[PDB]
């Protein structure tokens, strides 16, 4: 009910999940998965400076396999997941979801 | 004009050479086949694309073929 | 020179120096001519936010925003004619300089014998500091229907309450003015 | 040609500033061809004469009080026959003139005699002169034809009336011409398309 | 016009409009194609 | 040596009007093209994409300006149901005295015609309620299609022209078009049907100069960052609620009410903001699927080759499919179209159950008008789908890359796909038609009772299934204790029943032994139309008759008259006869249509219920009793307002009349036939000064089909809008 421990707890919940357990599952998913190149072509000599992966260093900062931008893209569970459960509004609107039978 | 093509499993009957009716097709010598002889086409600026050549040929498939193309006065059948 | 670990630039005699995570640029002419932009921009955006935090300081009871119908002795219909034939002329001109390079105001330079040489990097940094509190000044005075010397005094009488998120929450009021 | 109309314009690759008034504006390509392009000018500059003839033709009359301020015929003294006349002396005077032109070319002459330099006077900057005035007359009668917007008001009366208020008497906003507005914006970005297009095609 | 400016057309509009497009148009682009298709 | 094909120098060294015809055809297909490559290729069709895209919002800016120019919209808003919509004015000097008296209709001053496309109702319905705003939103599509205009020739030039990765990534472009171009426009969308259609429908004015003062709802999206997100629908638009005034009006913006509206009937204002901000969400979560330039996405390639069943049962899969679907042009082109027809046809048979734009369910003539246009357009791009795969079999199909998987693998039982559907095509044409007829004899002999009448025990079961009852099966959602009752009984349930179970909307109407054989017919047109694309687009690159079809190309005439005869042998001429089963399949569906609403709008359902059994009921109650006003235009006796309907439905006869002529009549007889009027021309005194600039000579064998279809498609096409909109608008309203 409580937006700010339903959304809150819900961040921390899908983050310390992806963290700890989903991890090296995920990695070791992503392996047979290639990047945006057309089988790997020339892109500097090229200019093709929208397929090349971005830099920003993307390098182990933390323990047993780090995440940069992972860190804000499993933290979308915040509300993917528990933003519904947030916003669950009919279990007092009168509009009954109970669905009998 | 229309592009003739005649391929190896050609056995020399010279029965294309008597159905073209512009002299298109020849008959040159060969070591290829029982008859000696295998057909070709010199004069393909004068194919009109009637297409009695593929009609004649007896093997199968057809030893000529006439793919139809760019279109001339003469391949046109223009008289005028 | 630079800020933190990641790798820098790609080319590095410009004014300001750090990274961009989109990479907009990698094409020679479309850098020199984006760097013009940025200069251009932010001398627009420098005169404009000084320009409002003047008119608000001395006032005459009209917002920025509402600044637009405000009387005059020209109506804004003969307002726009006059506005265009005197920007295009500026505009079209200063078109002329780039051309054979630089930047140029009435003529090639327009340096009226003043610091020039090393009195670069903090032109840039002023102009860009200028863009986005301008962008702020728009999405502030549209949220909080005031000017920036309002909202500041807001802030400073009272700091964990009437903030931004105190903004969001409430809308029937805040249009309202209650 | 090296003036140029607005700031820095490529002049175009026909006109290389051979005639005394190439300004380097010439869009569309109306005019390329050698022997067109001569009598387009010669055609140019008959205007200019008929325009300033016209200009300073109404000026004299509005200047003092009288009739035909907007509308000429008030009485007169021959109805039709004149007109008829009017056609037949101007049909022997123009041929003559086309067969001048044929010769030389640049027919300036009253009736037959190819060229008329009675005042002795025909200098460079003189044959620049009547053009430059030509065309500003030709762009003056317009707004003496522009005397329907300003309704009764006279070209006299017109500039009286914009000395008097300034801001809230002249086409953009006292005129019923809204669309003032969208010509002079239009006609101010047109230039930089052009620089624009030439430069992106590069 | 009046108040209504934007795209507002004048009275005589179809009258000497479609004389335009109907008959002015397609003799030019008829015109200008042949040539085009000619050498 | 001439120079109009610029493209082709083959076509320009061409001495006869042969150069002239094929310069107009072959001008879009820049894969044959003289000095191509792949990568000039992809920059083309950039360009005449942008083109495409500059002239759609130019015809819409121009439908908008003669609207809110010649159209009396601001009389039309003030009563939306006896007046009726004008599209234009019309200037006709070829006008008598009585056309001018005839043509004025609608309260206008001079002579205008009624519009039939339905834009006043969907205008209405988003929020246009004045002249002015028409005006204003013209000159906006106008400024935004030359933005278009000048993108396109932008591209087209150095330092501006993209590479060829750019064309061939489609993972940043799937990311692209599912975030941006479907969910955030779709969020824009919403935020316009919260912001302006709810406040205009409710007669709360909301525009430029005052939408940033007006709140969309009281709470004013307190509820959107707090735990009570039901605020936004709690109290809806009551029943007795006026769409123009407030009388009867709520505050609620996003709810969820199943069924119509008591007045508009149409779908509520209030529930489309919250199905578009639903998908919007949808859309928007689903476009970060893909991987782009970051450590997170999906790989195309990687779930394609993934994606292979074990124990063999599909061979290989989908290996390679990836760079056989983004190598080739004319598959990506077969997919999009195959989609794009299909999705034409679904908002065609939605629009008549559940009309969305107020007003619309009472005009007649534009819920017609619009069913069949869209119905038409449908068929027309399925064609071209089957078409495009054909010629993506012929032209980019290499059997080395992908072999033994599914695209190999279909190509390998293509006998055994072809003679099944033709298995299927041949039961149902024989069994249609002979219930037809059975029905037709019997009763002919003065014997209605004989007839074999079929009720549709499956689709009434549906019906009954979901919410009718009318049939009564004691089936879920129309019972009042199965968990899919109780499940929305409080939700959406009620308006939907309300909504399904009225027999005066087009909402599932009451089908009965009529239907059956009718959807029969479309089962059979369905199927035989595939029968033939599908033959011709597997069968493109070879046959018994002739292996060696591929090296021919696409559109060849014959392969002359050995063998027994190649006529119509190229996958060209197999599409070529599969429009007309598709123009008989449309024509079908369209009569079924017309034909059972013609019966329920005027209150006589029971006329085709029983009269549309036999094929004579068919001719004579639609063809024949229909058609009574359109053929009376203009009699001896003078004329009317559908005499302009009249004349075109004789228009369209004799179009497709002469396309019978280019059906039927061949080549051979014309080329001698023009040989003798050159021979004419040459010898005759003052008339052999002028001479022709290229030799005159007949059409080709594949120009003669080409133009003979759009001779019958024109006429097929002409002739049944002529009587569509007559019949309709001429008793109707
Ligand atoms: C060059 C930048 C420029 C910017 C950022 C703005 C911004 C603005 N102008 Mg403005 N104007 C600008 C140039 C100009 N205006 C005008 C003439 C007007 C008028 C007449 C009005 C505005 C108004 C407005 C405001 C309308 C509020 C809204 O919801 O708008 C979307 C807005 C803050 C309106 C206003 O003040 O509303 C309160 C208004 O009525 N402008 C002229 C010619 C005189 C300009 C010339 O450059
Ligand atoms: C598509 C646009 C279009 C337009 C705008 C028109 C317009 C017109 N058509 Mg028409 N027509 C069209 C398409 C069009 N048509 C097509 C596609 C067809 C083929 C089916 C026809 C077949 C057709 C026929 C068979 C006839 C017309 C006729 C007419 C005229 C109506 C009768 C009339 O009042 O005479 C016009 C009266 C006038 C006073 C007009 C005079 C002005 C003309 C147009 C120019 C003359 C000025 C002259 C050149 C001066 C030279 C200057 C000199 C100093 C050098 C009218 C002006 C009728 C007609 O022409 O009348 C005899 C007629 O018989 N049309
Ligand atoms: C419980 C056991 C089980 C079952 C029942 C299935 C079942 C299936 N698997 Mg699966 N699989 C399993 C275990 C199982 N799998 C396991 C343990 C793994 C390892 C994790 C996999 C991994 C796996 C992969 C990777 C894939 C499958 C796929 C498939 C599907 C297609 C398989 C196939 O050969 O196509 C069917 C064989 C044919 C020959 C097709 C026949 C075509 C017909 C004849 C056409 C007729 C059309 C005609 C017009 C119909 C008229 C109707 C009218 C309405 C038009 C299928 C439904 C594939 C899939 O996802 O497809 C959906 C897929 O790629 N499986
Ligand atoms: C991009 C910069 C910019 C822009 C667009 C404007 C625009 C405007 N200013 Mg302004 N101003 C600016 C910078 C700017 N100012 C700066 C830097 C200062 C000093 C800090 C001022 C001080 C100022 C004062 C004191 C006043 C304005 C006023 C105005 C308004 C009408 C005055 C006018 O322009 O008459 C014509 C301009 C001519 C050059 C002649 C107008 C909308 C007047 C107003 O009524 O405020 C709404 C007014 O009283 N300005
Ligand atoms: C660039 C310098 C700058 C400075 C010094 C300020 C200062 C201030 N802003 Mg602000 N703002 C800025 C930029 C700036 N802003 C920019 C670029 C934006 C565009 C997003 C905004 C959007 C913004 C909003 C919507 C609001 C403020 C508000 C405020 C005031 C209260 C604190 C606050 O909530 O901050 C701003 C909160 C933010 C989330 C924006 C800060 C993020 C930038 C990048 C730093 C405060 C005096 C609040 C106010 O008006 O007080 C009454 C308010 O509601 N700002
Ligand atoms: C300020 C306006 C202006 C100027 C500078 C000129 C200048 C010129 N005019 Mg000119 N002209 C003008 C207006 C003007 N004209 C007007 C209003 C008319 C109408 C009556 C004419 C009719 C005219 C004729 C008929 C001739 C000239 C000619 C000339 C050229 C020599 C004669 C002279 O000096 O005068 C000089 C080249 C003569 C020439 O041959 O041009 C080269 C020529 O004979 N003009
Ligand atoms: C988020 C960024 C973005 C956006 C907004 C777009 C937008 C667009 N791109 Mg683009 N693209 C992007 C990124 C983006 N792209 C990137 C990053 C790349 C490089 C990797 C590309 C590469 C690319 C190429 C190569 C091409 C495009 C093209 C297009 C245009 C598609 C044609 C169209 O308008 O259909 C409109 C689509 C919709 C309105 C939504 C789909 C409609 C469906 C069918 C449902 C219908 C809606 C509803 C039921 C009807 C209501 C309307 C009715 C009431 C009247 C479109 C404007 C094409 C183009 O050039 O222009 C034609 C094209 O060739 N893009
Ligand atoms: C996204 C849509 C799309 C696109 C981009 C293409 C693109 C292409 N098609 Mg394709 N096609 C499509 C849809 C599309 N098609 C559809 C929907 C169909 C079914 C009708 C077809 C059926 C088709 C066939 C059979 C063929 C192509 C071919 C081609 C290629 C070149 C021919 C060409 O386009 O030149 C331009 C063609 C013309 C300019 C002819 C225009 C004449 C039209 C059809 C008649 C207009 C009707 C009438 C005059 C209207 C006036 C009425 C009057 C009363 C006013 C080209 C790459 C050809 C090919 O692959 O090359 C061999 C090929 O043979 N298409
Ligand atoms: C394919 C479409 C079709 C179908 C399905 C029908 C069906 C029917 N028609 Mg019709 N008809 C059709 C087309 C069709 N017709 C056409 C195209 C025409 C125009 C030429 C007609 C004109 C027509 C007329 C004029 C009449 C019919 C009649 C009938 C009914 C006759 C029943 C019968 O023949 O008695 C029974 C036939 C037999 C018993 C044949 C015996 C075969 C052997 C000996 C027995 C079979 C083995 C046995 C079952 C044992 C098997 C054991 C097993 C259990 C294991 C029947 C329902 C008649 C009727 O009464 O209308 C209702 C009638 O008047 N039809
Ligand atoms: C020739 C060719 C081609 C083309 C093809 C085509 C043209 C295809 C198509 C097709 C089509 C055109 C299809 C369609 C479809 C659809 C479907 C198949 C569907 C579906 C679905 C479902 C399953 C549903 C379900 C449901 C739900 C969910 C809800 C309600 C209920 C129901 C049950 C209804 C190409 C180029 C590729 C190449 C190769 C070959
Ligand atoms: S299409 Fe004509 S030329 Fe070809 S086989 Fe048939 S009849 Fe003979
Ligand atoms: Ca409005």
């Amino acid at each position: 009910l409580e937006p700010a421990v339903a959304i809150g707890g819900s961040t921390v919940s899908f983050l310390a999940l992806g963290r700890f357990v989903f991890l090296p599952y995920q990695r070791r998913r992503t392996e047979m998965e290639v990047g945006p190149g057309r089988l790997g072509p020339k892109t500097t000599g090229d200019t093709f400076f929208d397929r090349l992966q971005k830099p920003a260093s993307f390098v182990e900062t933390k323990s047993k396999d780090p995440s940069g931008f992972g860190g804000w893209h499993a933290a979308l569970g915040h509300v993917f997941g528990y933003f519904l459960l947030a916003c669950s509004s009919l279990q007092d609107a009168g509009q009954v979801i109970a669905h009998w039978g | 004009a229309h592009v003739v093509k005649i391929y190896d499993t050609c056995i020399g009957c010279t029965q294309c050479v008597r159905a073209c009716p512009l002299d298109v097709l020849e008959m040159v010598p060969w070591d290829g086949c029982k008859a000696a002889q295998m057909a070709s086409s010199p004069r393909t600026e004068d194919c009109v694309g009637c297409k009695r050549c593929e009609t004649a040929c007896p093997t199968d498939f057809l030893s000529v073929r006439v793919y139809l193309g760019n279109e001339s006065t003469r391949s046109l059948g223009l008289a005028y | 020179l630079p800020d933190v670990i990641p790798p820098p630039h790609l080319n590095g005699t410009l004014p300001g120096d750090s990274f961009d995570p989109l990479g907009l640029g990698l094409n020679e002419e479309r850098l020199k001519w984006s760097v013009t932009m940025g200069k251009t921009n932010c001398r627009w955006a420098m005169m404009a936010v000084t320009g409002i935090m003047g008119q608000e300081l001395l006032g005459v009871p009209v917002k920025w925003f509402e600044a637009g119908a405000a009387e005059y002795d020209l109506p804004v219909q003969a307002q726009v004619p006059i506005l265009f034939l005197v920007m295009g002329f500026l505009e079209t001109k200063r078109f002329q300089g780039f051309r054979e390079s630089g930047f140029i105001n009435s003529y090639p330079f327009d340096p009226v014998g003043l610091n020039s040489p090393k009195h670069a990097t903090k032109e840039v940094k002023n102009g860009r500091l200028a863009m986005v509190a301008f962008v702020g000044f728009a999405v502030q005075a549209l949220v909080t229907r005031t000017q920036p010397i309002e909202g500041l005094q807001k802030h400073l009488a009272d700091p964990f309450g009437k903030n931004i998120t105190y903004y969001l929450t409430h809308t029937p009021e805040v249009i309202a003015g209650t | 040609l090296p003036a140029i109309p607005l700031a820095d314009v490529q002049s175009l690759s026909y006109l290389d500033g051979h005639l005394p008034g190439d300004m380097g504006f010439d869009p569309l390509h109306l005019g390329s061809g050698v022997l067109s392009q001569d009598w387009l000018r010669y055609a140019e500059v008959v205007h200019g004469r008929w325009a300033m003839l016209g200009v300073v033709g109404c000026l004299t009359p509005e200047a003092l009080a009288m009739r035909g301020t907007i509308p000429p015929e008030r009485g007169v003294e021959d109805n039709q026959t004149l007109l008829i006349i009017e056609i037949a002396v101007f049909s022997f005077l123009e041929s003559k003139r086309y067969e001048g032109y044929k010769k030389t070319g640049e027919g300036g002459f009253i009736n037959s005699y190819p060229f008329d330099p009675v005042g002795l006077n025909s200098p460079k900057h003189a044959v620049n002169e009547l053009q430059q005035n030509g065309r500003l007359a030709m762009l003056a009668f317009l707004g003496f034809a522009s005397t329907a917007a300003v309704n009764g008001q006279g070209p006299i009366e017109s500039l009286q009336t914009h000395i008097a208020d300034p801001a809230h008497n002249n086409v953009f906003t006292s005129s019923v011409g809204k669309e003032s507005c969208v010509f002079v914006a239009v006609l101010s970005i047109l230039p930089m398309l052009i620089e624009a297009n030439k430069a992106l095609g590069k | 016009a009046t108040e209504g400016y934007p795209f507002v057309p004048p009275d005589w509009a179809p009258a000497l409009f479609v004389p335009l497009t109907g008959l002015v148009l397609p003799a030019v682009g008829m015109a200008w194609a042949f040539t085009y298709i000619q050498k | 040596t001439k120079l109009f094909p610029k493209f082709s120098q083959g076509l320009a060294q061409d001495p006869s009007t042969r150069r002239i015809w094929y310069g107009l055809a072959t001008a879009h297909d820049f894969e044959s093209h003289d000095g191509m490559t792949e990568e000039n290729l992809y920059q083309k069709i950039f360009a005449s994409h942008f083109g495409q895209l500059a002239i759609i919002f130019l015809w819409t800016s121009g439908n908008l300006f003669h609207v809110a120019w010649q159209g009396n919209f601001e009389q039309w808003v003030t009563d939306p149901i006896h007046v009726r919509p004008i599209a234009h004015a019309i200037w006709d000097p070829h006008f008598g005295q009585p056309a001018v008296e005839a043509f004025t209709r609608g309260g206008a001053s001079g002579p205008v015609n009624i519009a039939t496309s339905g834009v006043y109702q969907w205008w209405y319905t988003i929020g246009l309620r004045s002249n002015q705003e028409l005006y204003v939103s013209s000159v906006f599509l106008a400024l935004v299609s030359a933005v278009f205009l000048f993108a396109g020739w932008l591209h087209l030039q150095p330092n501006f022209q993209p590479s060829l990765s750019w064309f061939k990534d489609a993972e940043s472009r799937l990311n692209h078009h599912l975030a941006g171009l479907f969910g955030v426009s779709s969020l824009a969308w919403t935020g316009h049907l919260v912001h302006v259609a709810i406040p205009e429908s409710r007669g709360q004015h909301v525009g430029w100069d005052n939408f940033l003062s007006v709140l969309p709802h009281p709470q004013g999206l307190t509820p959107f960052w707090s735990g009570n997100w039901a605020a936004y629908a709690q109290n809806p638009d009551t029943a007795s609620h006026a769409f123009g005034t407030a009388d009867g009006s709520g505050t609620a913006i996003l709810t969820f009410l199943g069924g119509f509206h008591p007045q508009t009937q149409s779908l509520w204002l209030s529930d489309m903001a919250h199905h578009h901000l639903a998908i919007a969400v949808l859309f928007i979560v689903a476009g970060h699927m893909y991987r782009t330039n970051f450590g997170i996405g999906h790989r195309l390639e990687a779930i394609l080759e993934a994606h292979t069943p074990p124990a063999g049962g599909l061979g290989a899969g989908h290996k390679g499919l990836f760079h056989t679907v983004n190598n080739s042009l004319h598959f990506q082109l077969g997919l999009a179209l195959a989609s794009v027809g299909t999705i034409t046809s679904l908002v065609a048979q939605h629009m008549y159950s559940l009309p969305p734009y107020a007003y619309l369910a009472v005009d007649f003539t534009t819920q017609a008008s619009l069913y069949t246009h869209h119905q038409y357009i449908a068929g027309f791009i399925m064609c071209g789908a089957f078409a495009h795969g054909a010629i993506f079999f012929i032209r980019d199909y290499d059997p080395e890359q992908n072999k033994g998987n599914v695209l190999a693998r279909v190509l390998d039982h293509k006998e055994a796909i072809i003679s099944h559907l033709s298995w299927v095509s041949l039961f149902l044409g024989f069994h249609t038609l002979g219930l037809y007829v059975h029905n037709d004899v019997v009763q002919a002999f003065g014997t209605p009772e004989k007839q074999i009448l079929i009720e549709p025990v499956f689709a009434q079961w549906i019906q009954a299934a979901q919410g009718k009852s009318l049939y009564g099966f004691d089936l879920l959602l129309a019972s009042s204790s199965s968990p899919a009752y109780s499940a929305g009984q409080s939700l959406w349930l009620p308006g939907w029943l309300e909504a399904i179970n009225n027999n005066q909307n087009s909402l599932f109407l009451t089908i009965g032994p009529g239907d059956f054989l009718v959807h029969h017919a479309i089962a059979l047109g369905l199927h035989t139309t595939t029968l033939i694309l599908v033959k011709g687009a597997l069968d493109a690159r070879g046959s018994k008759l002739m292996p060696d079809k591929k090296d021919f190309g696409y559109s060849f005439p014959c392969d002359g008259p050995g063998r027994g005869g190649t006529c119509d042998i190229s996958a060209y001429d197999a599409f070529y006869l599969a429009v007309f089963w598709m123009l008989n399949t449309i024509g079908w569906v369209t009569f079924y249509w017309h034909w059972k609403h013609l019966t329920l709008w005027q209150g006589n359902v029971s006329q085709f219920d029983e009269s549309s059994t036999y094929l004579m009921g068919w001719l004579r109650d639609y063809l024949w009793l229909n058609s009574s006003q359109l053929i009376n235009g203009y009699n001896p006796f003078g004329m009317n307002s559908l005499s302009v309907w009249a004349w075109t439905f004789l228009f369209g006869h004799l179009v497709y009349a002469t396309g019978f002529m280019f059906l039927i009549s061949w080549r051979g007889y014309w080329q001698e036939l023009i040989e003798t009027l050159v021979w004419a021309h040459e010898k005759t005194p003052l008339a052999n000064l002028v001479y022709w600039k290229d030799k005159p000579v007949a059409l080709s064998i594949v120009q003669a089909r080409l133009v003979g279809l759009a001779h019958f498609s024109v006429g097929y096409i002409f002739t049944y809008a002529a009587f569509l909109i007559a019949s309709t608008a001429g008793r109707f309203g």
